[PDB]
RNA sequence: GUUUUCGUUGUUUUUU
């Protein structure tokens, strides 16, 4: 569903103050696990 | 993922409306809760149960 | 007395409890407490 | 211990300002030895001893006092930081004593700073006042002290944190005069302040500070109801009368203008109002990598969630994401446990404000320039003084260098140590910076001696910075002071600072033009 | 100091 929409039907003299967002492309990443002291390595298996 | 993201398409009209009517400079960074596809799965990989 | 050693690096040490889990030159946090000098005796049998 | 606890000490004194003062009835009613005394009206003739050792101010807001005693209740004396409120008050004080005009005890509040100071007055301006403290001296003990402390007792002290010791005995009986030095522990109502203060029986009612407005009008309303029973109306009646109007402001501005001024011209004659060079440069340094790194892992946590939906409060979400802002290490759960026994815990420059301090500080340094060092965390100041141990020996290895000679003070310490060290920064040519934590220090400590200020992180107050940067700011300070702003960009530093403006705005239109 | 202090829900797999 690439549709989100919204609106402000009213005035702004009357308007449709459209907010309206659009869906895109994913992102994958190489797994990294972002240690808690900002010492981010990239995480392997073993660890 | 189908499940949790039908649950997560929907959080952000539930909160551009809370917003919407103050019309502030939203980051947009704060209403994606994105642990929303974290704790699903590990709940069913973990527990067993695969819902909610 | 208490010797520990890292994970892949060899690197032979010993924390204390002041320091958090990090092997001191490495900077790894897989760290591992080195195996004690003592004698074990066995029955061979 | 001066004081009048036990009637000897307040023979002694009485009988050496008699001997004094000589070179029917109580003696000191009589004029002056070599003037005479200043007769505003009828029931009111301020002695020689004092009136003309007065000045302007001062002579005038006696006058002031004098005018709101004939109009009875009083109101809320406050103007400058100590702009004679101390000598206004007991010359008004010994006014009515020495008209005879005072016929029920009076009763004055202070904090435990000044308690001896409180009674050194009374001692030193008018001898035939006398006091009473409320301590052991001045559970039978204290009822022989309640005898004769109305009829042979004239003016009694009180800590503010002592009166819940001994109320059962000094609230049921009628008073006189009030006094209270406190008009940053009353604030808004609904709290001990209440309990113990507003059911005084006396119209006289006068409080002695010059802050008593720095959070809302809600402290303002509250403020008020102690000195006067309400000329204005209920806290519901305050409330739906302007606080709305003047928070979200045209269609605000003109009625708001006019129902502001309507309030402005109904407390105005219940509170009396009076006010080097200043660099005031702001940094605006960015979250470093790491810090960017746990600043976004907090921020997409369960936690956050949590306390948004009701069962925690904000305050511990702020507190930890400031826990951030000074350092990274401070979000650590060993805290305690590497705080002092781990020479790595402090660090630098990950925090993205040690390389604006280290170079600020030794630009200072080697110009030899007192500088304030200011926190609020006694927690970070462990880094701050791990960071200038290591700075110490640095310095110290190598040559053409000086010690950098810091302290720390806080409500670890006694109340005992205070003025030493407020006084060994001044009359010491080392002992170049200290670190001071603005919320323990600021209650009066004299340390003109600085001249460069630094604040580290922002407060919640708008007010603790001011007493902050007086610190080295003192009045007639000997040379020009500046301040440098710590401020991470991007952050809630930004709001908070944005937010301190804004409450600058609040009691900059309020009280300076309400058009803005 | 004789004496002396651990538990459950749910889930899976099991055992002639
Ligand atoms: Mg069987
Ligand atoms: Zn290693």
């Amino acid at each position: 569903e690439p549709r989100l929409i919204l609106d402000q039907p009213a005035q702004h003299d009357n308007i449709n103050k459209r907010y309206e967002i659009r869906f895109g492309k994913i992102y994958l990443s190489r797994p990294t696990m972002t240690e808690a002291d900002g010492t981010t390595h990239a995480m392997f298996p073993q660890e | 993922f189908r499940i949790l993201f039908r649950k997560l398409t929907r959080e952000i009209y539930r909160y551009m409306q809370r917003c919407i009517e103050t019309d502030r400079d939203f980051n947009l960074n704060l209403a994606v809760k994105s642990t929303t596809i974290t704790s699903g799965l590990k709940y069913s990989l973990a527990t067993g149960n695969w819902g909610e | 007395g208490v010797k520990y050693t890292c994970g892949a690096c060899a690197h032979n040490f010993s924390l204390n409890k002041s320091d958090p889990v990090r092997c001191k030159e490495c900077g790894h946090r897989v760290i591992y407490k080195a195996r004690t000098k003592r004698m074990i005796q066995f029955d061979a049998r | 211990n001066i004081d009048d606890g036990d009637d000897a000490f307040y023979n002694a004194r009485l009988n050496a300002w008699v001997t004094k003062r000589s070179q029917d009835e109580e003696e000191w009613f009589k004029p002056h030895p070599t003037k005479q005394d200043a007769i505003l009206d009828d029931d009111y003739r301020l002695p020689g001893d004092v009136y003309p050792a007065l000045f302007d101010y001062q002579k005038t807001c006696v006058q002031w006092l004098w005018e709101l005693y004939l109009q009875k209740v009083g109101g809320i004396l406050g103007d400058e930081m100590g702009l004679g409120k101390t000598v206004q008050i007991i010359s008004f004080i010994a006014g009515l004593h020495y008209t005879k005009k005072l016929n029920k005890p009076v009763i004055v509040v202070c904090p435990a700073t000044v308690l001896r100071q409180w009674c050194n007055e009374f001692h030193r301006w008018w001898p035939p006042l006398r006091v009473v403290i409320l301590h052991a001296i001045g559970e039978s003990r204290v009822k022989e002290l309640i005898d004769s402390v109305f009829t042979r007792g004239h003016v009694i002290i009180t800590t503010y944190v002592g009166l819940r010791i001994y109320s059962k005995h000094l609230l049921k009986r009628d008073w006189g005069y009030a006094i209270l030095d406190e008009g940053h522990k009353i604030r808004n109502p609904n709290s001990d302040i209440s309990l113990t203060c507003k059911q005084l029986r006396t119209p006289n009612r006068v409080i002695l500070s010059g802050t008593p407005i720095q959070n809302n009008l809600t402290e303002l309303w509250s403020l008020f109801d102690f000195i006067f029973p309400g000329r204005l109306g209920t806290l519901p009646v305050f409330q739906n009368q302007f606080a709305i109007p003047i928070n979200v402001g045209n269609l605000q501005v003109q009625v708001g203008y006019k129902c502001a001024v309507t309030l402005k011209d109904l407390i105005s004659p219940y509170l009396l109002r009076r006010v080097p060079k200043k660099s005031e440069m702001v940094l605006f340094c960015k979250l470093t990598a790491p810090q960017h790194a746990l600043y976004e892992k907090f921020l997409r946590s369960d936690e956050l969630s949590r306390i948004l939906q009701g069962k925690r409060q904000v305050l511990y979400g702020i507190d930890i994401l400031r826990k951030i802002c000074n350092h990274p290490d401070l979000v650590d759960v060993h805290a305690k446990r590497r705080s002092k026994k781990d020479p790595t815990y402090g660090s630098a420059s990950k925090s993205g404000k040690m390389q604006v301090v280290k170079k600020l500080l030794e630009l200072w340094k080697s110009q030899g320039h007192k500088t304030l060092l200011f926190t609020q965390t006694r927690q970070m100041l462990d880094i701050l003084e791990s960071f200038l141990e290591r700075l110490n020996a640095k310095g110290a290895e190598e040559e053409d260098f000086v010690p950098f000679k810091f302290l720390r003070m806080d409500g670890t310490t006694s109340i005992g140590v205070r003025q030493s060290l407020v006084d060994v920064f001044n009359n010491d040519p080392s002992y170049n910076v200290f670190l001071l934590t603005t919320r323990v220090g600021g209650l009066g400590v004299n340390l003109t001696g600085a001249n460069r200020v630094i604040i580290y992180d922002p407060d919640w107050n708008p007010s603790t910075d001011v007493q902050a940067r007086e610190r080295a700011w003192r009045l007639g300070q000997k040379k020009d002071v500046t301040i440098y702003r710590l401020m991470i960009a991007g952050s809630i530093e930004e709001k908070i600072y944005h937010r301190q403006i804004f409450k600058q705005f609040l009691t900059n239109k309020i009280l300076k033009d309400p058009k803005q």
